[PDB]
């Protein structure tokens, strides 16, 4: 007979292919068994992999109903591994606390159906953001994505995923924005940009977040834009005085905006 | 205006009962006669084949 | 192991010697190794349906008895390629011999084993750890579009004593090896699959996401659904002209599979020079549409058994990116063409037909491949949700509606956009006639539509009606006359001419009509329902009063708002962005209700 | 019982089509359930289609691929296909073949029953009586079935006949002014509609009563063949056996008769009337005249056959037989469902011919009759003064012309007009009736007779 | 090369129409040619259409008459029909069989080519995209065709399809913003029709350049099913080899369709519809899918079979199946006839699927796709209108319906009509069909933009 359209071969192989891919999930976001309570509620599927087994072995004890068989509860119950394991590593660099990610799993369990889950799309968006951005070559674009997704997975670490934090949903959606808009609308991603970093309530957003390259990288494009249609060498002096921050700041784009009006009446 | 309208509902009457009997003793017949013979012409089809 | 050929008509040989030969399985016939099918067995000898001209080959000759059947090589690759009916590159058969000939008997292998593909394993596996058939156990980087994930057969399964690092690989290295009952099986990246059997999947789930055409006809009148299974006409001025490549352009997809089963000539080379040439934008950029589309090119004149493994080859190759997690659209050319080859392979095989002679299977091979459709939950332990949306091509003889292919295909398919031929006539396009064309996917549909579009059921609902009612009005304005209509069948009529020919006539060639976002179409239907409802009110309300209002008086005070409304279809997504189009539209909303509040 | 070994056989002679042709079998059965290994181990069923000295053709209800001569075994059952049948069965999904498919075990059986069944003895079987309400007001109305009454629904490819059979399903019951049960029998359902039947079912908790067998449109086409046997056979078994009165709903017949067209070309005979068996008419009685209240047993079998008719032409084969076979018909109409009228059951063409057994005083009331002829001649007036309005103008009606429209408009949206989870009890279906009767004054109700209006039409 | 002796066989088992079943034959060749000396010496040829162990089912092109067993020597050539082809072929007239019947020698081949050519890779075959001027407004017009393209010319019997035929024979050219090598194929044409259009290429000085296949109605009918491919073989090589752009003319594809409607009922196949073959569908689209132009080569085949629709059904077999190949039809109308119209084209039914591609700026000019669209649009209406006038008289027809019927008559007067010898470039049948548009007022242009409205109309 038939199972969910697989034949029951078939069932009883992928029963132990998930508790293998439970174990490796398990293995993989917390290789130091911190999490005590995730660990519990899945001891009965990782039971046969801290103890060591053959693919056969697991497979007949599938067979004889001694691993828990049933397709769609480990399927459901793998899923919101796999979604947790999908927030740890989009913020990899960022990790997050136990007290959160324990919270965040009970809100993962909690919910009636994850993969359709607000909490899914997010992690969806997160994940195309981080994609695009994993083998991105330098350009405005792509600079300021990477420091604005920076930023996101910090508020993500801090405030995770199941809290509709305003700023996260802020970030999500200038980011979306950004990666969506062309790359020929320059002065378009300059504009989102500097938006963001205004409406930040944070002065100087980007100060532990980024490595001092980059923070300068970005201050230096800023002072590049700025630089065509001067109408005073005196000007651009002052420009590269300015280059000497450390970061981008509010400030320092209030003093660039300054600057611009400076011009637009010598212009 | 009486008779106005009456010889005017005349003329409309005579007309509207033309397009009728026209209809019912032309337009009708021939399509049933058309019907007949396609369903008698689908039947020497399906003898055929 | 290898038979004789007993006899040849036609691309029906027949070898002897084949006693232990299994149905449906693949021969080479001749000394050239023409492909063939086994399609029947007596005794010893074994009739074989060849897939390539049959001309010169001569009795005696070698029937080599290879032990698989009709498979397909799924694997890097199959991104931007273009196939025969059968999985044989057109474009490796080209470069390969340098003549613009198909050599018969040709062996070129399906994907190419001399590219060097960018192979990364997923990190988390190791030696020893368990994996089942559907697992993706490795990337590789195919393009800049799509991650083709390398997933473990399905029927496959063991402990992984190999996996290789992260690398460069052909598509013939040994990328993993895994053993199972002592059995050590060695898996490269590309693996063989037969086109006839369906591809394993977790569940089948219901299909709850609408897949976005580019017309306002189909994706407000008449819904389709990702993972659906939708039945188009074949006329001309619609269909190939705009569906296809609006599709292709834009849409919920996440990769085209385009299978020419019985197309002319011409006309499949102008799929195959149009498709390497349109792009779109993602992520900010303007990317070939190849690099996500794959074509099976099968001309009329092919065998007639490639025609027939044509469909199954584009639907086995959708089945496979599906399980990789995309959503993959696929489009038959025509299922008519499918089920000439069906009859004319019946009638080879002297077989007796069902009604205008098709074979009574005809029905069933339908189902076959329509019911491979749908959205699944991706065997495999990476939890992913895939779907195959097959919209399925039809051309009845002289646009007969009880033909035996089309009245097989609406048993099965849930949508069906028929076609008015008065509107092709007219040059209404899309010329998708709207009182018999159906679609069972608006029920599974109303949760998407009551979370993100609230507003759009009831409009549709009363679009719907107002076009039911000017059918049913048109009939007594042309038998009888018009001036006995009243003035609320008036708004009728004249708001479904206003819907009929500004929101269901859709010129796909123009800069801004070449697709239609949803936002747009919902939007345009508000106004256009918004508008029918408070005319209603208002010659309603004013009859029975002295200050009567009639639809002549709203004509004549507003040509404006009609001229407006007619050309809400006028604005363009490109460059009048979302915000912009809505402000319009609600902008309009505004001025109609202004007007009416003036005439009230 | 039989005791003797089963007879397995590698003599495969050859393969065409569905068809393995075993040949040098020991008395072949014809009718013989058979199964067969392949030279890969994958097991698969048969059912020997013809018989012939020692050979024996075995459609099988799988495809032949794969199947090959000198290593395919093939062993003989002895037994033609027997269910097995009991009343556990009953809040199960089944497939075409029996098989469940609702992750539960397999049927114990209370009995072993052939599915092909025995004709009900005229002589023994009763007139049907009392009525099944299905809480569709445009049927309870108007088409009531009677206990033991054949009454198909008529409709075309799109219009929602499994949304209202789903209804019936969810709905359908006794008058009540635990002795009802329903088997739907769904043939060539594509995927999408055989889930929302099961889940339907499933979800909205009358799943008690219901025995579904699901037979989708990609699942062998003998399967299809054997899935209406199959409900018949667990619907005799639950009415004349276990006296409950059962509620058949067969969806499709239309895919039942490809199904029956494809096994007769599979026996090679030639093409009947319009391409179908010219049997068909016998095998439709067959299904359908399993069908009624029977002498000395309290239970019954009602039936209602589901149509699809090909071309919306009420000529083709199957609903022009099935009209011949059944006692009725309920028009689901395309120009209603157009207009967002749900159910879309147009009730003029409609008829049900034991309506009349089916209402009165002690089935479903009094006034059950008077209020369905009454409201049937005011809809037929009232589309008869649209048709009229449409040429004269609104002016020129009279006073009961705008009556008999503003009846058919609140007929309609009140009685027709239900909504899929609207259960109505007759009881509702005809206090909604004389709402919209009293529309009219008492005169113009003449088709009521003043002993009916006099208790009826005050409030 | 076959060095081989070949081997002739006294052995003809049996003869049965055209075809003559040969016994002990050494490793019978699918498709091979055999030479049949008859008793009294008559050489024949026929073609291997089947072979099953050591028989084989030859088909005699010049018929079986006179052959009798036991003396009919079958030589076995050993190798597939394989044509001489040649450059010189250009300027020669040859009968079905490919013998000169002009008094000149037989072709010396350049080359030895199969007549079931050479199958073309769909990677590398150019879209067609020039226009082919015609001359014939109702073609250019409004059923353009692209220079590679597959167009039919559907008509009748007694129609002018003929005369259709030399007319785009005599002025096909292309657009001016490289003459056509006209390759004709004549399968059952009386003799009045092969000496027209022999008489139409001597006076039109293109004899030079026509290579005439004539199978007239008294010559065999087994000869014209190779007639087409000899043909269409010699048109590849001289396109895809020598570079030259061809037009090759089939005259009657239903005669040749009643050909191998003959040789399939001789073979006690399987029928299709009517009795042609199952495979009518392959063995028309082997012929029509040869059109077209390929990448490297600079020379085309343009392709116009020409059918004899029986009974004027556009849905017979052989129109049906040659619509479902070809690109598009031109569509010759009785009506039209009748009424003494000449080209009589009937717009409505006809069409031309690369022409969307081949008009347009550039090409053509900017308003040819939308004075088409317009045309054709008005056109129908004004045929609808027509149709309405019929019944409910003139009397009854509004102000538009007497602009559209006025429309329709000055259409079928200016725009269809035209003088056999007259050539209208492009741009003459713009103008015209302009001038017809301009009877309506531009509100009633609805399917051309404004931005053309308001450059052409008001002129």
């Amino acid at each position: 007979i038939k199972m969910g359209g697989l034949t029951s071969e078939q069932y009883h192989s992928q029963v132990v292919g998930k508790i293998g891919y439970i174990a490796r999930c398990m293995q993989t976001i917390d290789p130091e068994n911190n999490l005590k309570k995730i660990r519990e509620d899945y001891q009965d599927v990782l039971i046969w992999a801290e103890k060591n087994y053959r693919f056969e072995e697991i497979l007949e004890a599938s067979k004889s109903g001694k691993c828990p068989n049933d397709l769609d509860a480990l399927s459901r119950r793998s899923l919101i591994l796999q979604e947790l394991l999908r927030l740890v590593s989009s913020i990899s660099p960022f990790k997050m606390k136990l007290d959160l990610i324990e919270s965040q799993y009970e809100k993962m369990k909690q919910h009636v159906n994850l993969w359709k889950s607000d909490y899914h799309v997010k992690l969806n968006q997160l994940n195309q953001l981080t994609d695009y951005l994993k083998n991105a070559a330098p350009t405005p674009k792509n600079n300021f994505l990477r420091a604005m997704t920076s930023v996101l997975q910090m508020q993500i670490a801090q405030y995770g995923i199941t809290e509709d934090n305003e700023g996260i949903n802020q970030l999500f959606k200038l980011g979306l924005h950004l990666l969506a808009m062309a790359n020929e609308k320059i002065d378009e991603q300059y504009h989102l940009f500097k938006g963001y970093v205004k409406d930040q309530p944070e002065e100087s957003p980007f100060e532990g977040i980024l490595p001092a390259e980059d923070q300068k990288i970005l201050v230096k494009t800023m002072i590049d834009y700025a630089m065509p249609k001067l109408s005073s060498k005196v000007l651009q002096d002052k420009l590269s005085a300015l280059s000497s921050s450390d970061v981008l700041t509010k400030t320092l784009l209030d003093s660039i905006d300054r600057i611009v009006k400076e011009n637009e009446k010598l212009n | 205006s009486l008779q106005t309208s009456f010889v005017t509902l005349d003329e409309a009457i005579k007309i509207t009962n033309r397009r009728v009997n026209a209809i019912e003793h032309v337009i009708i017949p021939r399509i049933e006669r058309t019907l007949a013979y396609i369903i008698t012409e689908l039947d020497e089809r399906e003898r055929e084949e | 192991t290898f038979g004789y050929v007993h006899g040849v008509s036609g691309p029906v040989v027949t070898a002897c010697d084949m006693a232990g030969a299994a149905m449906y399985e693949l021969v080479r016939v001749g000394h050239s190794e023409l492909v063939g099918e086994i399609i029947r067995l007596e005794g010893d000898m074994a009739t074989i349906q060849v897939y390539e001209e049959t001309s010169g080959v001569s009795v005696g000759d070698p029937v080599l008895r290879t032990g698989k059947p009709l498979s397909v090589e799924l694997g890097p690759g199959i991104m931007g390629a273009i196939f025969d009916g059968i999985q044989r590159p057109l474009s490796d058969i080209s470069s390969q011999t340098q003549s613009i000939y198909i050599p018969r008997g040709v062996n070129v292998s399906a994907l190419s084993r001399d590219i060097k593909w960018e192979f990364i394993p997923s990190k988390n596996l190791r030696v020893g750890s368990h994996i089942t058939g559907g697992d993706i156990y490795g990337i590789v980087n195919e393009n800049s579009l799509i991650k083709h994930k390398i997933m473990l057969p399905p029927r496959s399964r063991g402990s992984v004593t190999y996996i290789a690092p992260p690398g460069n690989y052909d598509a013939s290295d040994v990328v993993l090896e895994l053993e199972f009952e002592g059995v050590k099986e060695k898996l490269s990246m590309v693996q063989v699959w037969p086109v006839r059997q369906v591809r394993p999947v977790t569940e089948k789930l219901p299909a709850n996401h609408p897949l976005l055409t580019g017309q306002r006809v189909l994706d407000a009148l008449f819904p389709c659904v990702q993972g659906g299974t939708t039945a188009i006409p074949g006329a001309f001025g619609c269909g190939k002209t705009v569906i296809s490549q609006s599709l292709s352009k834009y849409s919920n997809s996440d990769v085209i599979i385009y299978v020419g089963c019985g197309e002319r000539g011409n006309e499949m080379s102008e799929v195959l020079r149009d498709f390497p040439e349109l792009t779109m934008e993602v992520d900010g950029k303007v990317e070939s549409i190849m690099k996500r589309t794959a074509l099976v090119a099968n001309t009329s004149n092919m065998p007639v058994a490639a025609r027939e493994a044509s469909i199954y080859t584009g639907i086995t190759l959708s089945e496979y990116f599906r399980d990789m997690g995309y959503h993959v659209s696929m489009m038959a050319d025509s299922t008519s063409r499918w089920a000439e080859a069906l009859r004319e392979i019946s009638g080879r095989l002297a077989e007796m037909p069902a009604d205008s002679g098709y074979p009574a299977y005809l029905g069933a091979r339908l189902a076959s491949f329509y019911e491979r459709a749908g959205r699944v939950k991706c065997l495999g332990n990476p939890e992913r949700e895939g779907s195959v949306s097959i919209v399925g091509a039809v051309s009845p003889p002289g646009g007969d509606f009880s033909d035996p292919v089309t009245s097989a295909t609406l048993g099965i398919v849930q949508v069906f956009w028929g076609l008015d031929k008065k509107l092709a006539q007219r040059k209404h396009f899309p010329s998708v006639n709207w009182l018999i064309s159906y679609s069972k996917y608006m029920r599974a549909l109303d949760e998407y539509y009551d979370k993100h579009f609230t507003e759009f059921v009831p409009l549709r609902t009363k679009a719907k009606e107002i076009l039911q009612e000017e059918e049913d009005l048109a009939e007594i304005v042309q038998l009888v006359g018009k001036a006995s209509l009243a003035e609320t069948d008036k708004i009728t009529l004249e708001v479904a001419k206003l819907i009929k020919d500004d929101f269901l006539q859709q010129n796909g060639y123009t800069p801004y009509d070449r697709f239609c976002p949803f936002y747009k179409t919902v939007g345009m239907l508000s106004n256009m329902i918004s508008f029918y409802d408070m005319a209603r009110r208002a010659v309603e309300t004013t009859a029975q009063s002295d200050n009567k209002i009639t639809w002549s008086i709203i004509r004549e005070h507003m040509g404006e708002i009609l001229y407006k409304l007619s050309s809400m279809k006028f604005k363009d997504p490109v460059k009048d962005g979302e915000a912009k189009i809505k402000a319009d539209y609600a902008q309009l909303l505004e001025d109609m209700q202004n007007a009416f509040r003036s005439l009230e | 019982y039989l005791s003797q070994p089963r007879l397995t056989y590698k003599t495969v002679s050859g393969v065409n089509g569905p068809l393995v042709i075993l040949d040098h079998v020991k008395f072949p059965r014809y009718a013989e359930i058979v199964h067969l290994t392949l030279p890969d181990g994958t097991k698969r069923s048969g059912q020997v289609l013809e018989v012939s000295g020692s050979k024996a053709v075995v459609q099988v209800f799988e495809g032949t691929s794969g199947i090959d001569a000198k290593k395919t075994s093939c062993e003989f059952t002895g037994d033609i296909l027997r269910t097995p049948v009991s009343e556990d069965m009953l809040g199960r999904v089944f497939n075409g073949s029996g098989k469940p498919i609702d992750r539960g075990p397999v049927v114990l059986a209370e009995d072993f029953l052939d599915i092909m069944g025995q004709p009900i003895n005229p002589q023994c079987r009763i007139y049907p009586e009392e009525m099944i309400q299905t809480g569709i007001s445009a049927i309870d109305g108007m088409n009531s079935i009677a206990r033991g009454q054949k009454i198909p629904i008529f409709s075309a490819a799109g219009l929602p006949h499994n949304e209202i059979a789903a209804q019936i399903c969810r709905q359908a019951g006794l008058v009540k002014k635990e002795n009802f049960a329903i088997v739907f029998a769904a043939m060539g359902v594509n995927m999408e509609t055989a889930r929302f039947f099961k889940s339907d079912f499933e979800e909205n908790g009358s799943m008690d009563n219901v025995c579904l067998f699901l037979n989708l449109a990609n699942d062998p086409t003998i399967e299809r063949i054997i899935t209406p046997r199959l409900a018949l056979t667990t619907a005799e078994f639950l009415a004349y056996q276990c006296e409950k009165h059962v509620l058949v709903i067969l969806t499709d017949m239309s895919s039942y008769a490809e199904a029956l067209r494809e096994v007769s070309a599979a026996r090679e005979e030639v093409p009947g009337r319009r391409g179908f068996p010219g049997y068909m008419y016998t095998d439709l009685a067959t299904i359908y005249e399993r069908a009624g209240r029977v002498e000395g047993r309290n239970g019954s079998i009602t039936q209602i056959p589901i149509l699809t008719m090909p071309n919306d032409d009420i000529t083709h084969p199957i609903p022009d037989l099935t009209g011949y076979i059944t006692e009725g018909q309920i028009y689901v109409d395309r120009q209603l469902h157009n207009r967002q009228i749900y159910p879309p059951i147009n009730v003029l063409p409609s008829l049900s011919r034991l309506m009349k057994s089916a209402i009165g005083e002690g089935m479903t009331r009094k006034d059950h009759a008077d209020v369905s002829n009454q409201l049937y001649a005011c809809y037929a007036i009232g589309k008869d003064v649209q048709a009229m309005k449409a040429v004269v103008g609104e002016e020129a009606l009279t006073s009961d012309d705008l009556l008999y429209l503003e009846f058919l408009q609140k007929f309609e949206k009140n009685f027709i007009t239900q909504g899929p989870y609207e259960n109505r009890t007759v009881y509702e279906t005809l206090d909604i009736g004389w709402q919209l009767l009293r529309i009219f004054p008492k005169e113009m109700l003449k088709r009521i007779p003043q002993s009916t209006l006099s208790e009826f039409y005050p409030r």
